[PDB]
């Protein structure tokens, strides 16, 4: 009935600020952690409990840790507006960064910080009674996010065992780039994400920039817009735990319906009524129209085209004014289309959810206010195409050992490059093989 | 005070005293005969600092009988069967063996001959089935139609005829409902031997909302849902 | 002659809530539990579904079971929820996960002893116990696994009574969950061995009933569960009111089931008509007879025109002549001879009951045993074979612990049920 | 008197622990 | 270095399980023969033995 | 626009009073500014009990 | 027919305080000692628990013993504490230290003569003396050592009376002290020789009673002591009020004990139900009998389902028909026949008393002699064997003066008790 969020490095903390801003404003907790309640025992709710616990003085505090190796971003959180919301132990900061080296984070520096993080997570897990997973936010392009995220997921996987770990990951975009060494860190990261995650959602900033230019009317977007979109997606997926509805969906139902084989756990995400205020005047927003919207590749938050692959499973979350009969009519119309294709071994391709709470509006936000929305997470073979562009960049750099001396000097064997590159080749072949129609006797 | 002193100081006559003392002695002997658990003994290689002491601690110290009667009643109802005696519950049933053979045949994509057994029950059942088939249809049954013997449960009637139990009953206690309700430990519709099923302990969990159960290794250790479920494996006959 | 109800899973608990609303209305029981009826005929059989608690109150003989308490707080919050005994709500902590093996093996065995204890508590209080009635879906997780587990335990403990199930089966057209074929196949395997009589309902058929016949603008799951609660409360009406030709669940089973595996039935309820049309047609026995056999009014996707009737039963409620019932059933039997299996000389049983549901002049409920039910199971088997050949989601079930041989058992048992129906369809006198 | 003070302390403790939230984290 | 293996490898497209198992039988004749051989049963209490019939 | 509650089928019409009765609802806190669709679990989970 | 009660140690003194509250309430005695009751039926047996001092007042025939006075000051501070005779409180100046040998041999022998002097003064004042009743814990220090010492001395001095004990023994799950197995083993060794009938209670079973049956939000030791005080005051009800079928402690012993070592019994009391639920189910003799045999309502961790009943007794309080009692007890004997030892043709005694406990129209208390008690002793012996093999804490006991041979004797005697129960627990077809 609760979930714990782990935020790592710069992207993960900045996305955390938008997430906790939204969850506070949606539940109604004030910035100092107070919330009035009812004075008579028995007339009270619980929806906050998924994300907040209350102190004996009536302050609310959230089930999150913020992990960074550089101080600046956590000190920014400490001096901002939400200073009193977080417990100070939860905001953990080291002395110096991992300098874009996965090896520095994993072997040298994250090894010092990891035990404090594990002690905080243990202290959180002891104050729970129905924990049903971990949410992790990180980028695989930078050094501390890759190295410490991998090390921490390995340790969590040993200590907690069967408990689920769901990752939201900012992967390196296919032509927008921020640092030279991104391919090495992303390749080395993906091996750990392969072994130690139950579902992984992939994001690219280039897609969210395209989405904010095309659908919203923003000439000069910045990271706060992208982070607000991510926060809305996470709020949509966790709303099924927190509010009344016709068809609830527990986090184990996602894994049961979405994952066909235990390695085939990388999923695409999209969100439907991303629309400006001017458009709201001229657009109807029926169930079938937003369902048709979620299938356009212009709606996706990862730069991949699903027409180059086959769908295995789709999970559609409706929140707001929807009637099950309209969902059924929409899904039957989608099923009729010939540009939408499912693997022939998956005839019953869809999972539905219906929740009564409509999406919340944030004071500075850019999305319009709408009475209904739908959010989809889906598993498709097209993702194999996403890995190939990173692997080509790895081969280009590695042919001349362009930067390897940093990694070897900071403690890593050269062999780890070849192992990881072979593992990504095998993952690509797995997604090719699972997606092949039918079979033959010879 | 011992029993001997109380008996000797009582007001009973001599014969009653002798009878009471003999009863106590016989009970003691029968208790001695019983299976038991061996009395514990300290280990031999036990380390030091167990026989040692300390100055302060040293200053603190001050330094046959039960005859068996099984009455029999004339004309009592029959409560046993040969077919029931041959079968056992821990092994695979005949229908399960038939499915295993069919599964092997389907996997190997060819017919596999079945093993031949010299059990008299199988021969009796096959003879009865052939007679019934010949009465219903003029033909004799083929080899394919004789496979029906494995799928059915057979039993004797009271007069010696061979039949088939359509709807078997549970081998544990169950209900037959009529003008009055009754419990039958054994009934002729049962296929296997009568037995009392094991049950789970009612007080296995902690008295509270916390997830703590009793351990499966001993009677005092505790366990939780970490990497295994302790609540499903607490079933025991006694 | 007392019935014990079991309500399992979300669908079962919701249908049960509507059923106990309908029953409380028919006997004039206030939602506080106080009797407020207006004829002795209501009071004289109240024992059949209610037990009497002290100073006035009546309590309904039902057990509610679910794996997540979300539903239970919703039913307790409903308008009649207070009537239910608090000790009768049984719930777990973690969900079924839409997985049959989880629902059957891990949380099933954890809860099952407390449900059996409650069912025994309810059964042993009756002076004479009639059959059990169970509502659940076959496509779900706790519904399928714990429903079939409980059915097996009750069938072990009460083999001479009647076992009745109402069951929802996944549409081929509008599924809510991907792993429906596995749960359905394993549950039908359990039911065909355990049950005495089983009724099957497709949500697609209830939608087609609502849209075409009732012309509802915005139907909800409450309407579908109201139709089901109507038939459920109708089948027992002759048990609990006087009539010119009494009937009973055991008498229905004896007339409907020729051989013990052939116990799957179709359902219908006749007086359905939209508020605009109601001014145009008075109730009469010909109108009920024409609607009862109209495939528009039948609650399964399979249609009678592809099969043959082995047997059928009609229970009439209201003050009406027996001659019209007999002559209608004779005329339909003589005029329609191709739709009736020819080696049985008369396929229809009739029954007549004096007391209609409040505010209706007459009603009939129809139960039909037709071989076209084989088409639904074959269709489910097709979707299963598509998924199973590729091991599409099997690791979840195997991780719970199932051997793959269980899946082959369930396929073989369903295939044998389809074969037995097909063989009896094409049988001949010679 | 000792008895009066002991009774008063016990009564106030019972008044405090009646609320489960206060028993848990007051 | 972590070298754990948590997830099993995906199956080949040619690897198929044993499936489509069907038993062959004439259900009419089998049901008739089973009905012929059936033994009667009763749910009434068994007649009680008198106290005098003790050995 | 940041504070008004959207008009729904499940909230009913505010200016006429009509409200359809559907499954899936729970008791409602009467405090100002709180959503009526927040989950209620006091009946099945007596919080802070021992 | 007068009973003398002895309460020893903190647990014993607390349970005694709650017992004397319940008894003073039933006979209408004000905490000043003045009679304020409202029927003559109260007066005619007041002698059973109270002695009369001059000018109206009554004082209760009880001895209070403890090794440190903290509890005595607490009981004197309690709401009924004033009623107790000042000369009846006997206490030392230093604690038992949780050590059996300390409680039994060194500080025990210093005080025991003054306790025996008070007990003899109280016994010789009765016109006819019925058995003694003793409350103590077996896991403690002064409770175990001085309770068993006093039991041995009183059994020497009054061998023709009845000796009855109620005893609490440490849970394997919810213990307060590390050295519990030694004290428990030595106390059970003393009891099986000394006692005539012994009742055993697990605090874990009372917690499960409170949490599952009574749904208490914040239970306290006062509730646990009320459940115990309820059963203890119920067993004696037929001694002190009229009824249709009188019963007595000696009559219970004669019907319950087949052989003199098999004298350890389970207890239950039937009408337990939470204030919210009580409106949904009226009390009746079938309901009380069904709860009465339900293991949920039994006050030990061992479950009856793992053993068989040799004998049982039910004492009914209230105005009721004898036919329902007789036919219900027959029905329970017939329905669960596998759990009853077959070489006894009828295992249950019934008794009926007109006057119920205050605020209930009717109640029943259950006493059961079941072989499943062997599981409790086996568990304690296991923990002892783990500790004893390694000499884990023996120097404390040896420094007080105990021979290790005492430990081996006590272990052997308990093992023989377990064997005797084990032979009768299992069936033997031969
Ligand atoms: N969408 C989004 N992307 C971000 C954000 N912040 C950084 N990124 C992207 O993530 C990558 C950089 O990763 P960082 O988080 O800066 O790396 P790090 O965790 O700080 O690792 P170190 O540099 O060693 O401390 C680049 O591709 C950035 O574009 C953010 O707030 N939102
Ligand atoms: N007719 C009807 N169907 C329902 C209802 N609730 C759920 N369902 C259907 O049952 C299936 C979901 O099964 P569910 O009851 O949630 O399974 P569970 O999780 O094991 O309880 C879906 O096909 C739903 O459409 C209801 O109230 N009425
Ligand atoms: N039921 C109940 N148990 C008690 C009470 N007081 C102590 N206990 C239990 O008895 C054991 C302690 O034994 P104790 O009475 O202190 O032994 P003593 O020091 O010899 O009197 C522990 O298991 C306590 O939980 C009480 O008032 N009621
Ligand atoms: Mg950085």
């Amino acid at each position: 009935r609760e979930a714990i969020c782990i935020h790592i490095g710069q992207a993960g903390c900045q996305v955390g600020n938008a997430c906790w801003e939204l969850f506070c404003l949606e539940h109604g907790i004030q910035p100092d952690g107070a919330m009035p309640s009812d004075k008579t025992i028995g007339v009270e709710d619980d929806a906050f409990n998924t994300f907040f616990s209350e102190t004996g003085a009536g302050k609310h505090v959230p089930r999150a840790v913020f992990l960074d190796l550089e101080p600046t971003v956590v000190d920014e959180v400490r001096t901002g507006t939400y200073r009193q919301l977080f417990h100070p132990e939860q905001l953990i900061s080291g002395k110096e960064d991992a300098a874009n080296n996965y090896a520095r984070g994993h072997y040298t520096i994250g090894k010092e910080i990891v035990d404090l993080c594990l002690d905080r997570i243990r202290k959180l897990a002891d104050n729970c009674t129905g924990l049903q997973g971990f949410l992790v936010y990180h980028a695989v392009g930078g050094g501390t996010g890759s190295g410490l995220g991998a090390l921490l997921l390995e340790r969590l996987s040993v200590d907690y065992g069967k408990k689920s770990k769901l990752g939201y990951t900012v992967y390196p975009s296919p032509q927008v780039s921020t640092a030279v060494v991104e391919p090495y860190n992303s390749v080395l990261s993906t091996h750990s994400l392969l072994e130690h995650t139950d579902v992984a959602a992939m994001l690219d900033n280039e897609a969210i920039y395209d989405l904010t230019r095309r659908n919203l009317d923003i000439e000069r977007p910045t990271y706060t817009n992208l982070n607000r979109l991510i926060g809305q997606v996470v709020s949509s997926l966790t709303a099924s735990l927190r509010f009344d509805g016709a068809l609830n969906v527990d986090l184990t139902e996602f894994q049961t319906n979405l994952v066909p084989y235990p390695r085939i756990h990388f999923v695409l995400t999209s969100y439907a009524p991303v629309i400006s205020a001017e458009k709201a005047y001229h657009e109807q927003l029926s169930v079938s129209e937003i369902s048709n919207a979620v299938f356009e590749p212009a709606s996706m938050m990862t730069k991949c085209d699903p027409r180059h692959g086959k769908y295995m499973a789709c999970c559609l979350m409706y929140r707001g004014d929807v009637v099950p009969k309209d969902v059924n009519a929409a899904v039957a119309t989608i099923k009729t289309k010939r540009t939408i294709q499912f693997v022939d071994w998956s005839p019953t391709g869809f999972k539905c959810g219906i929740n009564y709470q409509p999406p919340t509006v944030v004071p500075g936000g850019d999305l319009a206010k709408v009475q209904r929305a739908v959010c989809m997470i889906a598993n498709s073979t097209a993702i194999a195409e996403v890995f190939a562009r990173i692997d080509h960049k790895f081969d280009l750099m590695y042919s001349k050992r362009a930067f390897v001396h940093w990694y070897v000097g900071e403690g890593m064997e050269e062999g780890e490059f070849s192992e990881a590159r072979e593992d990504l080749a095998a993952l690509e072949k797995d997604y090719e093989e699972v997606g092949a129609e039918s079979a033959d006797m010879d | 005070s011992t029993i001997y002193n109380a008996v000797d100081a009582s007001t009973l006559n001599d014969r009653c005293r002798t009878d009471l003392l003999d009863t106590v002695a016989q009970l003691g002997r029968h208790c001695e005969t019983l299976p038991k658990k061996a009395v514990t003994t300290a280990d031999a290689p036990l380390p030091s600092c167990t026989f040692n002491t300390t100055v302060s601690r040293s200053q603190k110290e001050i330094n046959t009988y039960f005859k068996d009667h099984k009455p029999k009643f004339h004309g009592a109802l029959r409560t046993q069967d040969c077919f029931r005696d041959t079968r056992d519950i821990t092994q695979l049933s005949s229908k399960e063996k038939d499915f295993v053979h069919r599964y092997a045949e389907a996997k190997m994509k060819k017919s596999i001959p079945r093993e031949e057994s010299d059990d008299v029950a199988k021969k009796v059942a096959t003879e009865a089935y052939t007679e019934a088939f010949r009465k219903f249809k003029g033909r004799d049954p083929t080899e394919k139609e004789l496979l029906e013997v494995e799928r059915l449960y057979f039993a004797y009637a009271d007069d010696g005829a061979v039949g088939v139990v359509q709807k078997p009953h549970f081998h544990g206690p169950h209900m037959h409902v009529s003008i009055c309700n009754r419990k039958y430990v054994t009934c002729p519709n049962q296929v296997y031997r009568a037995s009392l099923p094991a049950v789970r302990n009612a007080r296995s969990r902690f008295p509270g909302p916390i997830p703590v159960w009793t351990s499966t290794k001993n009677l005092h250790a505790v366990a939780s849902n970490d990497t295994y479920r302790p609540g499903v494996h607490n079933v025991s006959k006694f | 002659r007392e019935i014990v109800c079991v309500q399992a899973g979300q669908c079962g608990n919701q249908i049960g809530s509507k059923f106990w609303e309908v029953i409380s209305d028919e006997h004039g029981v206030d939602p506080t539990g106080t009797y407020q009826g207006d004829s002795d005929l209501q009071l004289e059989r109240i024992n059949v579904y209610f037990d009497e608690a002290t100073g006035g109150r009546y309590v309904p003989r039902s057990v509610l079971i679910d794996l997540e308490p979300g539903t239970m707080d919703s039913v307790r919050a409903g308008p009649y929820g207070q009537i239910f005994r608090p000790d009768n709500f049984i719930f777990g902590q973690s969900g079924a996960g839409n997985n049959w093996a989880k629902g059957h093996y891990t949380e099933g065995a954890e809860l099952i002893d407390s449900v059996l204890d409650v069912c025994c508590k309810e059964a042993e209080s009756c002076d004479c116990l009639q059959g059990f009635q169970i509502c659940h879906s076959l496509g779900g997780g706790t519904g399928s696994g714990m429903g079939t587990l409980l059915i097996s335990k009750l069938r072990e403990q009460y083999p001479d009574r009647i076992m009745m199930t109402f069951s929802i089966i996944p549409s081929p057209k509008v599924s809510d969950t991907v792993v429906e074929p596995y749960n359905t196949t394993l549950s039908v395997h359990q039911l065909v061995e355990n049950s005495d009589e089983s009724m099957c309902i497709d949500n697609e058929a209830l939608y087609d009933i609502c849209f075409r016949t009732l012309k509802l603008t915005t139907p909800t799951f409450g309407d579908l569960n109201h139709l089901v609660s109507a038939v459920v409360s109708g089948v027992t009406c002759c048990l609990r009111f006087p009539g010119q030709l009494n009937s009973d669940l055991r008498k229905l089973a004896v007339n409907l089931v020729p051989f013990p595996r052939l116990h799957f039935f179709m359902m219908g309820f006749a007086p359905l008509t939209s508020r605009g049309s109601q001014q145009y047609r008075g109730l009469s026995v010909p109108e009920l007879t024409q609607q009862m056999f109209d495939a528009k009014n039948m609650m399964q996707a399979a249609d009678p025109r592809h099969g043959r009737y082995l047997t059928a039963s009609a229970l009439f409620r209201g003050r009406m002549s027996t001659k019209e019932v007999d002559e209608q059933m004779l005329n339909v039997q003589n005029k329609n001879s191709s739709y009736f299996i020819e080696w049985i000389p008369n396929n229809i049983k009739s029954s007549v009951c004096d007391i209609p549901p409040k505010g209706l002049k007459m009603a009939v409920t129809f139960i039909g045993n037709n071989t076209c039910i084989q088409e639904m199971f074959r269709r489910v088997g097709e979707q299963f074979t598509l998924m199973f050949r590729r091991k599409a989601f099997l690791h979840w079930y195997t991780g719970e612990g199932m051997d793959e041989m269980e899946f082959t058992e369930a396929e073989s048992n369903m295939n044998d049920l389809v074969s037995e129906y097909q063989q009896y369809q094409d049988a001949t006198i010679e | 008197t000792t008895r009066e003070k002991k009774r008063l302390f016990m009564m106030q403790r019972a008044e405090r622990l009646k609320d489960p939230k206060m028993r848990h984290m007051g | 270095k972590d070298a754990s293996k948590r997830k099993d490898d995906v199956p080949n497209r040619y690897d198929k399980p044993v499936m489509g198992v069907k038993t062959e039988k004439n259900y009419v004749v089998a049901n008739a023969v089973e009905n012929v051989l059936a033994l009667p049963t009763k749910c009434i209490p068994t007649p009680m033995n008198r106290a005098v019939d003790r050995a | 626009y940041l504070s008004d509650e959207p008009i729904t089928l499940y909230t009913g019409n505010p200016e006429t009073g009509c409200t359809m009765t559907v499954h899936g609802k729970t008791p409602v806190e009467p405090v100002e500014g709180r959503s009526r669709f927040g989950r209620h679990t006091y009946f099945t989970e007596r919080k802070y009990c021992l």
